[PDB]
């Protein structure tokens, strides 16, 4: 039985969400 | 896996220095000099993404073979690019299965390494006998002297 | 009028300074306990992982 | 496209796209109208707060669950809950996504037919399929046999399965579940002085039950110990202060599961309805069911239940058989994980109830071949 | 003279009160984080002890 993951959302979006306002270049 | 190793080998010092600066900016104040499994998971939860701690353990086992839970530069970039899993579905299954079945030109149910040798001669990529030997070891799990069809699925599993 | 205003200003400054020092102490102790708890959590997670692997074996 | 694996449940609605590990949005299923008058003008006061929003304004609301025991008693509120789930917690219009609801065994037909009629007329989904809540929990464990005890919050049901062939004559559905345990805990707390009456304070009692209660390995010894020492009294801080101390109410609340005579129910506990469900099966598959007993559902998360149940069944069962109780750490979302796995299968892709089929046979299509 | 003194005292009082209120809010956030850390620590401890007992058996 294979497993599918949608938890791994786009990594650029993850970087943006973490850096918050300071997410300007990354 | 080594897929991300190939992806970062495709990448250059631009990505290296970009992620180095990202470390300097966000991991600033951390006493680690790397990124830990727990630190990465907690930071992800802080931003909103909530992967499982079992995924943290899996990723740390993958990139950090020593089990330290940290990320050496190469394995650090591998772990960082592991988050964005754009390429999935591993190419095609049945058509590639037919290609591998016809690869057994002798049609004995056995894939000789010399057929692989001829096909690689066609490819001509920079490879020595030890390199193809190591690749077959990665493929010939049961060490039956051939490329097993189930092992053909295994080594091409997820491979685009 | 000025006398009354000065008295009220002095009292307000006193109470605000007291509350500010209380807040600084609370922030310091909160940070200390927070860091200690996070380290304990890391230790517990590591122990859990190790014992789980041994249990599977 | 991707399928929507919704799971109505009773107490927590769990939803998310098919193929993931955990539900995307989990929130209580309560709809609470305000009850006081309201004097501020222009505050933007709505007429009904649903989902997790009504667990923050619960001080001035009258929360009321739209699902009593598996069955749905208030269809307008359930429609409101579904609308919220689709549009605000997932933000995907249902016009472009198949749905996979879940339903308890032995439920009234009209409930299921109304559910499919709503999904096809109001939300206008492309295709929906209804599955029994226990088969999914068996999917998630990666087994293919075993007898699964899915003690949810509404209803506890016990479906035995062998080699993929369900045994319809051995399903034992019992209506004791987490909600009755909450009510019984709220009723025995009054023996110390703490009175919770309002429908909002039921949530506080539920939190007490989740955080403090545990299942005793042996009931009489614990009752004797808690009556002599004071090593059990754990305290808890209400939402306003005034900490409370729970004594032997800790293991008396979840003990109701194994002795339903506490809340006046006649039937036998969850330790004996499993053995009865096994004994109704054929004589040759009892060993496999003994060895693959599966736990699921929220209420089976009490600390120390996987040992009490094993001790009880070992007492009942013959001495030679091995009794093993599968209690995965991801118990709460086991049904939804199984639902995701089932919706992600290629073999299952032609079992959906397509809309044209519903247009030709009406809502009674669900009882037909497309189960 | 008294008017000038009163106005200066007023401005100082307002700015110090604002800073105290902001630091108090951040202290409350820190306390919330500490509570979450406490819960995580307790849960992990229970995990570890349960797994160890099962391994022994
Ligand atoms: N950690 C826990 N410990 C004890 N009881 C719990 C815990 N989590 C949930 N519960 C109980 O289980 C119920 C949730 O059950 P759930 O599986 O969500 O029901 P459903 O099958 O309707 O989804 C809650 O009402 C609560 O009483
Ligand atoms: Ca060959
Ligand atoms: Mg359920």
């Amino acid at each position: 039985r294979p497993t599918l993951r949608r938890v791994r959302i786009s990594a650029d979006a993850m970087m943006q969400a973490l850096l918050g306002t300071r997410a300007k270049e990354s | 896996d080594d897929i991300y190793k190939a992806a970062v080998e495709q990448l250059t010092e631009e990505q290296k220095n970009e992620f180095k600066a990202a470390f300097d900016i966000f991991v600033l104040g951390a006493e680690d000099g790397c990124i830990s499994t727990k630190e990465l998971g907690k930071v992800m939860r802080m931003l909103g993404q909530n992967p499982t701690p079992e995924e943290l353990q899996e990723m740390i086992d993958e990139v950090d073979e020593d089990g330290s839970g940290t990320v050496d530069f190469d394995e650090f970039l591998v772990m960082m690019v592991r988050c964005m899993k754009d390429d999935s579905k591993g190419k095609s299954e049945e058509e590639l299965s037919d290609l591998f079945r016809m690869f057994d030109k002798n049609a004995d149910g056995y894939i000789d390494l010399d057929e692989l040798k001829m096909m690689l001669q066609a490819t001509g990529e920079t490879i020595t006998e030890d390199d193809i030997e190591e690749l077959m070891k990665d493929g010939d799990k049961n060490n039956d002297g051939r490329i097993d069809y189930d092992e053909f699925l295994e080594f091409m599993k997820g491979v685009e | 009028e000025a006398e009354k205003a000065a008295d009220e200003s002095e009292r307000g400054m006193k109470v605000i300074e007291s509350r500010a020092q209380k807040d600084e102490e609370k922030m310091e102790i909160q940070e200390i306990q927070l860091k200690e708890a996070k380290h304990i959590a890391e230790d517990a997670d590591r122990k859990y992982e190790e014992v789980a692997r041994k249990l599977v074996i | 496209t991707t399928a929507l694996v919704c799971d109505n449940g009773s107490g927590l609605v769990k939803a998310g796209f098919a193929g993931d590990d955990a539900p995307r949005a989990v929130f209580p299923s309560i709809v609470g109208r305000p009850r006081h008058q309201g004097v501020m003008v222009g505050m933007g006061q709505k007429d009904s707060y649903v989902g997790d929003e009504a667990q923050s304004k619960r001080g001035i609301l009258t929360l009321k669950y739209p699902i009593e025991h598996g069955i749905i008693t208030n269809w307008d509120d359930m429609e409101k809950i579904w609308h919220h789930t689709f549009y605000n917690e997932l933000r995907v219009a249902p016009e472009e996504h198949p749905t996979l609801l879940t339903e308890a065994p032995l439920n009234p037909k009209a409930n299921r037919e109304k559910m499919t009629q709503i999904m096809f007329e109001t939300f206008n989904v492309p295709a929906m399929y209804v599955a029994i809540q226990a088969v999914l929990s068996l999917y998630a464990s990666g087994r293919t046999t075993g007898i699964v005890l899915d003690s949810g919050d509404g209803v506890t049901h016990n479906v035995p399965i062998y080699e993929g062939y369900a045994l319809p004559h051995a399903i034992m559905r019992l209506d004791l579940a987490g909600r009755d345990l909450t009510d019984y805990l709220m009723k025995i707390l009054t023996e110390r002085g703490y009175s919770f009456v309002t429908t909002a304070e039921r949530e506080i009692v539920r939190d007490i039950k989740e955080k403090l209660c545990y299942v005793a390995l042996d009931f009489e010894n614990e009752m004797a110990t808690a009556a002599s020492s004071s090593s059990l009294e754990k305290s808890y801080e209400l939402p306003d202060g005034q900490v409370i101390t729970i004594g032997n109410e800790r293991f008396r609340c979840p003990e109701t599961l194994f002795q339903p005579s506490f809340i006046g129910m006649e039937s036998a506990g969850i330790h004996e309805t499993t053995y009865n469900s096994i004994m109704k099966c054929d004589i040759d598959i009892r060993k496999d069911l003994y060895a693959n007993n599966v736990l699921s559902g929220g209420t089976t998360m009490y600390p120390g239940i996987a040992d009490r149940m094993q001790k009880e069944i070992t007492a009942l069962a013959p001495s030679t058989m091995k009794i093993k109780i599968i209690a995965p750490p991801e118990r709460k979302y086991s049904v939804w994980i199984g639902g995701s796995i089932l919706a992600s299968l290629s073999t299952f892709q032609q079992m959906w109830i397509s809309k044209q089929e519903y247009d030709e046979a009406g809502p009674s299509i669900v009882h037909r071949k497309c189960f």
